[PDB]
């Protein structure tokens, strides 16, 4: 499983 | 604080901080949200994933 990138957030 | 890049972040947008595995990512203000830290490589500044750096 690769290291995830979180959502930037509105 | 400051933390060692564990995986390289290859940014598309010139706002999300791009850095290589090994780099010293020094944090300016994480007291905002846990997900994305506002940090300083050396030459430039931007947003860094919690996952990509050895934060702890």
């Amino acid at each position: 499983v690769p290291p995830p990138v979180p959502p930037r957030r509105r | 604080m400051e933390a060692i890049a564990k995986v390289d972040f290859k940014a598309t947008a010139d706002d999300e901080l791009s850095f290589k595995r090994g780099d010293i990512l020094k944090v300016l203000n994480e007291e905002s949200d846990q997900n994305w830290y506002k940090a300083e490589l050396n030459g430039k500044d931007g947003f860094i994933p919690k996952n990509y750096i050895e934060m702890k």
